[PDB]
């Protein structure tokens, strides 16, 4: 029954990340994939294009 | 008139030289270059894998941050 919330709250979390800036998440989104499991080395410099759109 | 085969020595290309020198190193001042590398070796690599950890804290992150998984 918990466990129907989590799910439920995964769609809320996603779709305020596509109503507003769309651009720098899609952007990270291809530069992760792109490399193998670096996760976060080699795609620092696309990450400072995000989180600033997201703090307005 | 004669003629045989003339002497010619001139330089004499010198008796037994020696050739055979201490060159580049010294023997005190390889140590400093060598121990000197290894100092510098170790700093310089200890100070990437704090910087790893950065990325491991944040790596380990990801796994506790996913439920719905």
């Amino acid at each position: 029954e918990e466990g129907k919330l989590v799910n439920q709250c995964a769609l809320e979390f996603f779709r305020q990340i596509k109503r507003h800036c769309a651009e720098p998440f899609t952007e990270y989104w291809t530069c992760i994939d792109y490399s193998g499991l670096q996760l976060f080395r080699r795609c620092r410099k696309q990450q400072a294009q995000f989180d600033e759109c997201v703090l307005d | 008139x004669x003629x045989x085969x003339x002497x010619x020595x001139x330089x004499x290309x010198x008796x037994x030289x020696x050739x055979x020198x201490x060159x580049x190193x010294x023997g005190y001042s390889m140590f400093a270059v060598g121990i000197g590398a290894l100092l510098f070796g170790y700093w310089s690599m200890m100070k990437w894998n704090r910087e790893r950890r950065r990325l491991q804290i944040e790596d380990f992150e990801a796994r506790i941050a996913l439920m719905p998984l």
